[PDB]
């Protein structure tokens, strides 16, 4: 199956620099656009950052551009969520996200096919 | 000498787009295809290909490629590939199990939705069978859902086959419409006339 | 779209009418038109109606049998058949188009409609 394995979460305070990382097994990496999906434990699923197969076109979110960067290693099968600026009301569970065999540049959750379980980040 | 630019602007930005029930179909042929204008573009959110990598297509020449083009909601653009379900997939385009292509999508809300609703993208709520790949119904004929004959008067088991979307800014992203673009490529025992820049 | 409407008129219980709806061109070609009525104290409810293929009606459970929509070849005009008329009839009658196709007619309320015709009294006794 395709596993998305998400790491570099956990506790922060604001202004604080978390770098949130994505290791992709058997989805195609090269050929997949990657995003960051976020869910405040009061909210439903927001894409925050999304990036093209080459990582060439990225989109962010208006709460978080200037602020997060999204970057992939296709050589890795890994796609990067450096997230700084941190405020209080950037805490929920962040997904990774792969829309598989895409060249295109999705935000939207049902373009995604396959998500990591997601990790806590709390500021 | 294959004759000018291939016409995926009139495609693309049509001022308006088919109803999915009667999708249309634009055989391009006799022209030079710049597919880079599309896979550089940040403003599709689905350009999904089976089988056809969109890079080498700038390399390539085809006998022909087929453009479709639709409106759909956003919640439907994911039946809009091989082996899907659903009365989109089921009752108004069907692409087939062995699809090779692409399938290309981006959010319409600010072109196809309108303050109070656009309701003039309408789709096939109703068929007494599932679409074949590719075939197109743009019947109108009342649904009879029973044995009782309707002879013209809808009523119990009477229905009209089509029903609007309900398009407004405020919907959900599911809910927002999304147009939709399926490329095909034909290669024939024939002359190639759709070749990419660098032939 | 500009809908001129005749007919109307006064008849005795039992009695049979013709309201018309004109709209130029492919108008009731491309929209579905619906007949409403509104008596003095009430709401304009749905009466009778077309889909714009020609080739399917619908009707209130009060009219269904005895009310009949049909349209001339040119497809620019359509006609409400009044037969066996009743007292409870006697309203202002309005046609109207819709952009809104609601596969079941009986979702169908006045504020689905607009470029509303110009009332014509019906008056049974
Ligand atoms: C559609 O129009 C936009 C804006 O002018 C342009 O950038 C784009 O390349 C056009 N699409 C196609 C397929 O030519």
């Amino acid at each position: 199956q395709v596993q998305l394995v998400e790491s570099g979460g956990g506790l922060v305070q604001a202004g604080g620099s978390l770098r949130l990382s994505c290791a992709a097994s058997g989805g195609t990496f090269s050929t997949a656009a990657m995003g960051w999906f976020r869910q405040a434990p009061g909210e439903e699923r927001e894409c925050v950052a999304s990036i093209g197969w080459r990582g060439v076109r990225t989109w962010y979110a208006d709460s978080v551009k200037g602020r997060f960067t999204i970057s992939r290693d296709n050589p890795q099968n890994t796609v990067y969520l450096q997230m700084n600026n941190l405020k209080s009301g950037d805490t929920a569970v962040y997904y990774c996200a792969a829309s598989v065999g895409n060249y295109g540049l999705p935000w939207a959750h049902f373009e995604y096919d396959f998500w990591g379980q997601g990790i806590q980040v709390t500021v | 000498n294959i004759t000018n630019l291939c016409p995926f602007g009139e495609v693309f930005n049509a001022t308006r787009f088919a109803s999915v029930y009667a999708w249309n179909r634009k055989r391009i042929s006799n022209c030079v295809a710049d597919y880079s204008v599309l896979y550089n573009s940040a403003s599709f959110s689905t350009f999904k290909c089976y089988g056809v990598s969109p890079t080498k297509l700038n390399d390539l020449c085809f006998t022909n490629v087929y453009a479709d083009s639709f409106v759909i909601r956003g919640d439907e653009v994911r039946q809009i590939a091989p082996g899907q379900t659903g009365k989109i997939a089921d009752y108004n385009y069907k692409l087939p199990d062995d699809f090779t292509g692409c399938v290309i999508a981006w959010n319409s809300n600010n072109l196809d939705s309108k303050v109070g609703g656009n309701y003039n993208y309408l789709y096939r709520l109703f068929r007494k069978s599932n679409l074949k790949p590719f075939e197109r119904d743009i019947s109108t004929e009342i649904y009879q859902a029973g044995s009782t004959p309707c002879n013209g008067v809808e009523g119990f088991n009477c229905y009209f086959p089509l029903q609007s979307y309900g398009f407004q800014p405020t919907n959900g992203v599911g809910y927002q419409p999304y147009r939709v673009v399926v490329l095909s490529f034909e290669l024939l025992h024939a002359p190639a006339t759709v070749c990419g820049p660098k032939k | 779209v500009q809908l001129v409407e005749s007919g109307g008129g006064l008849v005795k219980t039992g009695g049979s009418l013709r309201l018309s709806c004109a709209a130029s061109g492919r108008t009731f070609s491309t929209y579905s038109m619906g007949w409403f009525r509104q008596a003095p104290g009430k709401e304009r409810e749905f009466v009778a109606g077309m889909r714009w293929t020609g080739s399917s009606t619908f009707y209130s459970d009060s009219v269904k049998g005895r009310f009949t929509v049909s349209r001339n070849n040119a497809k620019d005009t359509v006609y409400l058949h009044m037969n066996s008329l009743k007292p409870e009839d006697t309203a202002v009658y309005y046609c109207a188009i819709t952009t809104i196709v609601r596969a079941y007619y009986t979702e169908y309320t006045e504020a689905d409609f607009g470029s509303w015709g110009q009332g014509t009294q019906v008056t049974v006794s």
